[PDB]
């Protein structure tokens, strides 16, 4: 199926407490493979996946270099953004950036992106055509104009349609055992006793990859979306994910309820019943 | 300025069975800003060999982290997650229900 | 593989 390579950058200013915090993580699909933490000992881009580990010195020196560059721009940006908004020196503010590339089942470029936020909110973004921008507000306009004048979008398009997708492909091979795998959910049902006339019926999805999943509870074949407790997809910490959905059943009515699991690691959708 | 409240989940990496080694996870997500205090507790008592994942964020810019500690469940021991954030008027404590 | 150049806002 389709695949992605995404880099996530978080810049946090620390008025008084040294330089700003800079974090950079990289993902291929739902699997992180590298990290940089302005606080960490190394000051290098580091591995976080077993496959990227034997990449080479040239690769690690190059990536270390660029993430240190990304870092600088972001320290600078922090100052520039305080000015655009006439914000005070003592304020602690956030900047986030995400960029990456997708390829289809054919491994050919599909789409690219570059998202930038200030204070957990849209600041400026590359449009889907990779030539123009969408500046959220009046302050972001100045950046829009700046990058437009500097053909920033062309060299960005160059990377996302070339180096990005061609490297995603490289990684998909370097860790084809990790990245070309799907762990189908390990499912089951539990049944507790809330009171004497009610009971909790919980459907479980465990140890699955990738993250995308659908759990739905049904009464008499009729979806209970409005009466289901659905928790967000969390990480098992071992590279797989978990999830669960619960309904409250008027005792005896257990027969009427079924959990439905959809995951790409399944041949058929699963229909679970308490029986 | 934008502030979002952390959601908190306390769960084990594998199904929990007394006497067998596992990881205690505390997944905090959907928060903003990224500053957050997260503790794991053994019978109302801070655990020290705790690690966390690298700061990442979702489609809405809100952040998420995973805090985890190697541990081994027992019949009687209690486990919980203590979380403080700007959006909380006091540290929130979420107990681990193991069944579940 | 990171983007080689990162322009300022």
């Amino acid at each position: 199926g389709s695949h992605s390579m995404r880099y996530f950058f978080t810049s946090v200013s620390r008025p008084g407490r040294g330089e700003p915090r800079f974090i950079a993580v990289g993902y291929v699909d739902d699997t992180q493979f590298v990290r940089f933490d302005s606080d960490a000992a190394s000051q290098r881009m580091e591995p976080r996946a077993p496959w990227i580990e034997q990449e080479g010195p040239e690769y690690w020196d190059g990536e270390t270099r660029k993430v240190k560059a990304h870092s600088q721009t972001h320290r600078v940006d922090l100052g520039t953004l305080r000015g655009y908004y006439n914000q005070s020196e003592a304020g602690s503010h956030t900047v986030q950036r995400m960029y990456g590339c997708d390829v289809g089942s054919d491994w050919r470029f599909l789409r690219g992106y570059h998202q930038y936020a200030y204070d957990g909110k849209d600041y400026i973004a590359l449009k889907e055509d990779l030539r123009s921008w969408t500046a959220a507000d009046m302050a972001a306009q100045t950046t829009k104009h700046k990058w437009e004048a500097a053909h920033v979008a062309e060299q960005l398009r160059a990377y996302l349609e070339g180096t990005c997708v061609e490297w995603l492909r490289r990684y998909l091979e370097n860790g084809k055992e990790t990245l070309q795998r799907t762990d189908a959910p390990k499912t089951h049902m539990t049944h507790h006793a809330v009171s004497d006339h009610e009971a909790t019926l919980r459907c479980w999805a465990l140890s699955f990859y990738p993250a995308e999943i659908t759990l739905t509870w049904q009464r008499d074949g009729e979806d209970q979306t409005q009466d289901t407790e659905l928790v967000e997809t969390r990480p098992a910490g071992d590279g797989t994910f978990q999830k669960w959905a619960a309904v409250v059943v008027p005792s005896g009515q257990e027969q009427r309820y079924t959990c439905h699991v959809q995951h790409e690691g399944l041949p058929k959708p699963l229909t679970l019943r308490w029986e | 300025m934008i502030q979002r409240t952390p959601k908190i989940q306390v769960y084990s990496r594998h199904p929990a069975e007394n006497g067998k080694s596992n990881f205690l996870n505390c997944y905090v997500s959907g928060f903003h800003p990224s500053d957050i205090e997260v503790d794991l507790l053994k019978n109302g008592e801070r655990i020290e060999k705790v690690e966390h994942s690298d700061l990442s964020f979702s489609k809405d810019w809100s952040f998420y982290l995973l805090y985890y500690t190697e541990f081994t469940p027992t019949e009687k021991d209690e486990y919980a997650c203590r979380v403080n954030h700007v959006t909380l008027s006091q540290p929130k404590i979420v107990k681990w229900d193991r069944d579940m | 593989n990171l983007v080689p150049m990162v322009a300022t806002v």
